[PDB]
């Protein structure tokens, strides 16, 4: 076990956990939570970054002295990957984008980069690999995002046979694009929904649950070559979910139906932004697509995680979207939404 | 000997004497003082199992414990045996005794041999230094049989020298004429002389009769040979002749046994079978080596496909021949109870924690019991010491040395066996200083004792 | 049923162990003659109470108090333990 | 008489009555605390936390110790009501960040040396 | 007026110590042994109360010695053993007490160095 | 007197160097390891041995009050020089 | 003996002894002992029931007029049955003098608050309650003054560890400051500095 890696302490900030983890995409929504959980137990965390170092400041208080090391890397350069994964025994892949830039498309961030990471980790002696895919990933979906997800998942499996693949569904949290996305369309007067959102089912999952599941899969010997599905305890209709979101935010809910072609056209119009798009055609496709049900796959309860319902965590995300009049309203005042459970 | 371990930043720096007027006075032995560095040399840090190639490889605690538990669940009764080493604490001994009893096994043995004829270990005074160390300064004559007290028990020899100097003590030895640092009357090395003294034909017998407070000390090393029972019977005959002739002076306790193993007296108090002969009579399928690094039992004396489990703190002669290795704590890394050669129970304290994944020995045994399904009734150190009190109450009195005198019953029960003595001269294992430095695993791993042996062999 | 070992924990100077002491010093030897292969561990009790322990197969054991007993009482309970009679 | 003087209460009955007064005040305060501090917990959760904190000292039999406990609880309530405490201080009662320490023998044996 | 509390003294709930460091701690009450390197006895007059040694490990950075128990350096001084026992009981700590070890009175005689017939005569000065 | 580890890491005068399997080398990636190049043992070994015509010599390290406490070295052994316990300078009497 | 030794003042010693005798005579009900140190400081040890009377006397008597309360604090001595020792330092501007009054208490016995006699005591008593846990009866507003909100325990007690029990850090998952069990990258290194040889023969205690 390489004595220098033998766990020591009480699992606190100054303890030794025996984990040396290279976390790709640690400057994202899920990456901050994963790095926070890793640094809580006293793990050596290696953060490869390509952005401005300022955008990594929030990751610095998350570890003890010397326990978080920031190194530059290039997605298309395998030497950078080898540099950042040389001394690690765990590699976690959280690289992903919800839109295509002029330099990286969906098959560059979901197929090429994950495959390169997996191959270099396998040839560098890395013992554990964690790869994040989507729950609704399949090669015949109308969304290029999910097709690239499925192709990259199978390619990562080919390159790293004993890798752990985790497929969450619609992660919600403070810095998410699920609850914030629906709360932010109040500025357009109405809420456009395809078929009024009455034929879509969503099973969102809490961000802390996903981070805990990743951490537990890191230290689970039996989870070497398995595939996990991370879903929440409740399935909602899209209409009911958005109505509950607007009720928690205390905003007037004025939904209207929009045909698929018109909504796709507005997504294409918003795609022209040189900055982060407000919405895209792929985002429209993924929002109005029902969540797959894969009961044969292991879930959070098989890693010891009890999935947290949206009702106990929606206020911590949606209280920012309230006005001053409703800013102090409590949690149990909003009458939890109707659930399509079985 | 009462000692002080001085540590700094979780590392043992040195060993110093701690003053105990009745045991070590103000002094310690060179082995006590300078063998501590052997605790940093060949250490078991992680659990190990055998892989597909037959080589020892590192393993988590869970898998090694599950393997041992699965092998233990298969066999039962006589097929499971355990041998205790020389540096095993009372808590670990009682835990192993309970664990093997739940399987209905009684083959709990020690490498050191003590005769079981007559009383055997049934009466405590049969295997104790009844006079005690402080009592040496009251005797007017002492007879030493088949021992080298200078190297077997250096502080006992220092006490004898002190009484020889100040109280004009008269000393006689039966055995090899070793240098004891004081002049003594050497009677020879033939064991038959013992019988002559009992007979009264010998000149020395009169000398014991005139003495007000005679003492007879028999080394446990002489009991390791084939005729140990006969030697013990002859020594008991001599002591009984003294007691019958001179009468009872009071609570003087003429008869003594000098031990050299720190774990022997506690094991005998707990009911461990002395010697290994029980295992050689009925070879087991599963063998527990609780720090047994003496080499008494090898894989030639065992059936093939024998599951050997070694639990210790050092990689020595007993570890490479095992299938599962469980790293344990050393005497500086646990609060453990050891019983004196005079019967005095004492307890160590934790100075540093065990290195790596090493754990306390009784905790290892209790975890293994829980994994295997026969959970032991104790979870903490206080509960396991309550169990120790349940088995032998003297193991919780931590400075008491008083005990009963059952010499009459043991002497009567030793007469029913008439085993013949051997015409082989008594030779102690330690004959010169060079043999003193390396006796157990810690001192054999010590680099300072290697220097001492090299300096003694070639002075340069 | 199968007895494995017995323990007599007697306190050295308390009056309540006196009879037990008498046993050890009168008729223990004969008993050891009769059972030359049964461990009969004689151990020294504290100031509390004398008692006898009996261990059977698979680790099951039970204890009986011997307080203020006599030599006859202690040999009676010992022979009850030895035989298949309670 | 053991030569001991009281703080407020002379027997267990008066101490129990003071305990009940403090418990009533805390139970009444909980919803106001949830509203003012903007906590993401329910009123039931806070009241259960108050009940747990009160039951943590249920084994006390000395009226003086119960008196001092009631005095400390009164200071805690006065800190909470006047908004001298912050959300961090109030939420320290719940230990959301601390990883739960296992209590059975095997887990303690696997992780380390602490009993 | 007095109220006559007849209970055992227990200030455990008032000290603010976490319950882990009250129930699982074992304290040692003892007179420290003389440092064998010096003959001074001034450090063997008072009673000390200390806690059981816990785990110390090596810092991944700089290799320092890290601890996780707050009572690692807590040593208390008492004039009598009974005071230490009372303090431990009222604080709820389980204790182990070691009796004082005092050197025995010695019989020294300078003239014994030059005995006419005894073994105590020295060979050099 | 720096030497190179088999992994390519510089070895300090204390002899420390991380092994091949040690993850702690990752702290030196994209950065450097600080090793002092002047080895005191090698530097003090270059000093010539001082010949004196007395059995006992005195050493204060030079500079008077700017050195170390003054000590006296015996030079009666002919098979070995006298070494200062502070400075490391070597002294001996004329032999041969 | 002149250069390096602090000189003596017998006149002040005599005056302080006379006034200590005076105070002991006037208040036999509460005064248990009077001392004058070798550097001319007057100390009065009193029963805990005499805090309000004695201080009031010392503030209002024409011959005392100790109008100023310089300092009030506590001392923790675990070996004593009454663990805590309450010390009042008073200054008299009229007579240019300083006096010290000492009493005792334990963890459960309240001490009467001296806010009525001296306003300055108001915070000092609070501090004592914060640092040692000594309760003061009839205090206008008795609460923590120095420690953090919700702090458990009293740090100035001898059995309180130097680094405490909890430490603070910012957590991004909950977006706030949290308290966790204390963990140290470098443990505080305890030093055994006491010499095994006696220093001051004048303070030697009987060997029992
Ligand atoms: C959390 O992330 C997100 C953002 O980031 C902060 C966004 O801006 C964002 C888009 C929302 C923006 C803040 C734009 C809001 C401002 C208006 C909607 C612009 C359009 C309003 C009109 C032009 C007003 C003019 C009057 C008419 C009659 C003409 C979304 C959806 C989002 O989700
Ligand atoms: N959020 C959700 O709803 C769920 C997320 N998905 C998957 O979970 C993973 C992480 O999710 P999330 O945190 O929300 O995604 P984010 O958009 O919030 O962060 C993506 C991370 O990947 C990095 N990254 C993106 N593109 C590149 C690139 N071309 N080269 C190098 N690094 C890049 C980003 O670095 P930088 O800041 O420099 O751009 C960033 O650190 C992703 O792989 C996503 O696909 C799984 C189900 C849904
Ligand atoms: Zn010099």
């Amino acid at each position: 076990l390489h004595h220098a890696l033998i766990p020591h302490g009480k699992g606190g900030r100054s303890s030794v956990s025996g984990i040396v983890a290279t976390v790709f995409g640690a400057t994202g929504f899920l990456g901050r939570y994963v790095v926070n959980h890793l640094g809580r137990m006293g793990s050596q965390v290696i953060v490869p970054y390509r952005c401005e170092p300022y955008d990594t400041m929030h990751l610095r208080p998350m570890g003890d002295l010397g326990q978080i090391i920031f190194m530059e890397w290039n997605g298309k350069d395998k030497d950078s990957i080898r540099k950042v994964v040389e001394h690690s025994n765990v590699v976690i892949n959280l690289v992903g984008r919800e839109w295509e830039t002029k330099n990286f498309d969906f098959e560059d961030v979901f197929v090429k980069i994950p495959h390169a990471i997996a191959q270099v980790s396998k040839e560098a002696g890395v013992e554990k690999l964690i790869h994040i895919s989507h729950l609704n990933a399949d090669i015949k979906s109308p969304s290029r995002y999910l097709r690239s997800k499925a192709v990259g998942e199978k390619e990562v499996r080919a390159a790293f046979p004993e890798a752990t693949i985790i497929k969450p569904s619609d992660i919600f949290g403070r810095e998410d694009r699920f609850l914030n996305y629906f709360a932010s369309m109040r500025w357009f007067g109405g809420v456009p929904l395809i078929s009024l959102g009455k034929e879509t089912v969503k099973q969102p999952v809490y961000i802390v649950d996903v981070s805990k599941g990743i951490i537990n899969a890191i230290k689970d010997p039996d989870a070497k070559g398995k595939t996990f599905a991370f879903v929440g305890p409740n399935r909602y209709l899209l209409f009911d979910l958005v109505q509950y979101i607007f009720a928690v935010a205390y905003r007037p809910f004025l939904p209207y139906p929009l045909p698929h072609f018109a909504y796709r056209w507005v997504g294409r119009l918003f795609e022209v932004s040189p900055f982060e798009p407000w919405t895209t055609r792929d985002k429209v496709e993924r929002v109005h697509m029902s969540d797959m049900t894969l009961p044969h796959l292991p879930g959070l309860e098989d890693l010891g995680i009890q999935a947290t319902p949206l009702e106990l965590k929606a206020i911590e995300v949606l209280r920012r979207h309230r006005t001053y009049r409703w800013l102090t309203s409590e949690m149990e005042d909003v009458k939890p939404a109707k659930t399509v459970n079985i | 000997s009462n000692i002080v371990v001085s540590t700094r930043t979780g590392e043992v720096m040195r060993i110093l004497p701690r003053m105990h007027e009745d045991i070590n006075e103000e002094w310690i032995s060179d082995k006590t003082r300078f063998a501590y560095d052997g605790l940093k040399r060949q250490r078991l840090t992680q659990p190990m199992i055998r892989n597909e190639k037959g080589l020892l490889t590192y393993t988590t605690w869970e898998d090694a414990l599950s393997r041992v538990a699965g092998m233990l669940q298969s066999f039962q009764g006589n097929d499971v045996a355990a041998i205790a080493g020389g540096l095993v604490d009372a808590e670990a001994l009682v835990a192993l005794k309970d664990l093997l009893n739940r399987v209905d096994s009684d083959s709990l043995c020690t490498e050191e041999v003590f005769p079981t004829a007559g009383a055997g270990t049934d009466l405590r005074s049969n295997y104790l230094l009844n006079t005690t160390i402080a009592g040496v300064e009251e005797a007017d004559v002492i007879l030493l049989v088949g021992t080298n007290p200078r190297f077997e028990a250096p502080l006992f020899n220092a006490r004898i020298r002190k009484s020889w100097l100040h109280n004009d003590l008269k000393v006689a030895l039966i055995g090899s004429p070793v240098d004891l640092t004081y002049r003594y009357d050497h009677l020879g090395d033939s064991p038959k002389i013992l019988q002559d003294i009992a007979s009264g034909n010998h000149p020395f017998s009169q000398i014991l009769k005139e003495a007000k407070k005679p003492m007879v000390v028999l080394g446990s090393s002489a009991l390791q040979r084939s005729d140990g029972t006969a030697i013990l019977a002859a020594v008991s005959n001599i002591a009984q002749n003294i007691r019958l002739s001179s009468g009872v002076t009071g609570d003087w306790k003429v008869m003594n046994i000098l031990h050299r193993i720190a774990s022997q007296v506690a094991a005998l108090d707990l009911g461990y079978k002395p010697g290994v002969e029980a295992i050689r009579k009925n070879p087991p399928k599963v063998l527990f080596l609780l720090g047994a690094d003496g080499g008494c039992i090898t894989r030639q004396d065992l059936p093939k496909d024998c599951f050997i489990i070694y639990q210790g703190h050092h990689g020595d002669v007993g570890a490479p021949m095992a299938d599962v290795i469980l790293p344990g704590a050393a005497y500086t890394e646990k609060s453990a109870t050891y019983v004196n050669t005079e019967g005095r129970a004492q307890q160590t304290k934790v100075a540093v924690t065990p290195p790596g994944l090493a754990r306390e020995d009784w905790k290892i045994i209790r975890a293994l019991s829980e994994i295997a399904g026969m959970t032991l009734p104790y979870d903490t150190l206080d509960q396991v010491r309550s169990r120790l009190e349940e088995v032998s109450p003297n193991l919780v009195r931590y400075d008491d040395v008083e005990g009963a005198n059952y010499f009459q019953q043991a002497n009567e029960l030793s007469k029913l066996v008439n085993q013949q003595l051997l015409a082989d001269p008594l030779v102690p294992p330690q004959l010169t200083i060079k043999d003193f430095y390396m006796t157990d695993s810690i001192s054999r791993a010590s680099q300072t004792m290697a220097k001492c042996v090299k300096a003694v062999t070639e002075g340069i | 049923l199968g007895l494995r070992e017995i323990r007599i924990h007697l306190c050295q100077r308390s009056p309540g162990s006196q009879g037990v002491r008498d046993f050890i010093e009168k008729r223990y030897v004969e008993l050891k003659k009769a059972n030359p292969d049964l461990p009969i561990l004689i151990r020294e009790c504290s100031d509390v109470q004398p008692k006898l322990w009996a261990r059977y197969a698979f680790g099951q054991e039970k204890n009986v108090s011997l307080n203020n007993f006599s030599a006859d009482q202690v040999t009676r309970t010992l022979e009850n333990v030895l035989s298949g009679k309670a | 008489g053991t030569s001991v003087k009281p703080i407020f209460s002379r027997d267990m009955n008066e101490a129990k009555r003071r305990v009940r007064e403090l418990y009533r005040a805390w139970y009444r305060e909980v919803p106001n605390t949830v509203h003012l501090f903007q906590l993401d917990i329910s009123v039931k959760q806070g009241r259960d936390k108050v009940r747990e904190m009160f039951m943590k000292n249920a084994h006390v039999t000395d009226p003086r110790v119960v008196d001092l406990l009631v005095i400390k609880g009164k200071m805690e309530l006065e800190e909470t009501i006047n908004v001298w405490k912050q959300r961090t201080h109030i939420m320290r009662f719940f230990h959301e960040t601390e990883a739960p320490r296992p209590t059975d023998f095997l887990s303690k044996f696997y992780v380390g040396h602490d009993p | 007026q007095l109220i006559a509390v007849d209970e055992k003294l227990d200030i455990t709930t008032l000290t603010g110590v976490p319950e882990e460091h009250i129930k699982t701690r074992k304290v040692r009450i003892f007179v420290p042994a003389r440092n064998n390197m010096q003959s001074g006895v001034n450090n063997t007059k008072k009673w000390k109360m200390e806690f059981d040694t816990r785990e110390r490990w090596e810092n991944p950075l700089m290799g320092w010695s890290s601890t996780a128990d707050p009572l690692s350096n807590l040593v208390l001084t008492f004039s009598t053993k009974e005071d230490a026992v009372a303090f431990a009981e009222k604080n709820g700590w389980s204790f182990d007490v070691e009796e004082r070890k005092v050197p025995k009175p010695k019989s020294k005689s300078y003239g014994a160095n030059f005995s006419w017939n005894k073994r105590t005569r020295v060979s050099t000065k | 007197g720096v030497r190179t580890s088999p992994t390519g890491e510089k070895v300090t005068h204390t002899g420390q160097a991380y092994d091949d399997g040690d993850y702690r080398r990752v702290r030196f990636s994209d950065r450097q390891k600080e090793v002092n190049e002047n080895f005191a043992i090698d530097l003090i070994a270059e000093q010539p041995v001082s010949e004196v015509g007395s059995r006992v010599i005195s050493c204060d390290g030079g500079g008077g009050a700017l050195g170390h406490p003054r000590v006296y070295i015996n030079l009666d052994k002919e098979t070995k020089t006298g070494t200062c316990g502070y400075c490391g300078l070597q002294f001996r009497q004329p032999h041969h | 003996t002149r250069p390096t030794i602090r000189p003596r003042n017998d006149v002040v010693h005599k005056q302080l002894s006379a006034f200590g005798q005076y105070v002991a005579e006037i208040l036999p009900k509460y005064v248990q002992q009077v001392q004058v140190s070798c550097f001319n400081e007057l100390e009065i040890f009193i029963h805990p029931d005499g805090v309000i009377p004695v201080l009031t006397f010392l503030r209002d008597h024409t011959n005392a007029q100790f109008k100023s309360l310089a300092d009030l604090t506590a001392v923790d001595v675990p070996t004593r049955q009454n663990r805590f020792e309450i010390v009042y330092n008073l200054l008299s501007l009229r007579f240019n003098s300083r006096i010290r009054v000492k009493t005792y208490t334990d963890e459960l016995t309240p001490i009467e608050s001296s806010v009525t006699v001296y306003k300055a005591a108001n915070w000092y008593e609070r501090e004592i309650w914060d640092m040692f846990g000594v309760f003061f009866a009839n205090h206008p507003d008795l609460r923590r003054i120095l420690t953090d909100y919700g702090f458990e325990g009293h740090p100035f007690r001898k059995d309180f560890p130097l680094s405490g029990y909890v430490e603070l850090r910012y957590d991004d998952e909950v977006k706030r400051v949290v308290a966790e069990p204390v963990e140290l990258a470098q443990e505080f290194r305890k030093f055994d500095l006491n010499s095994p040889w006696e220093a001051f023969p004048a303070y030697r205690q009987p060997p029992e």
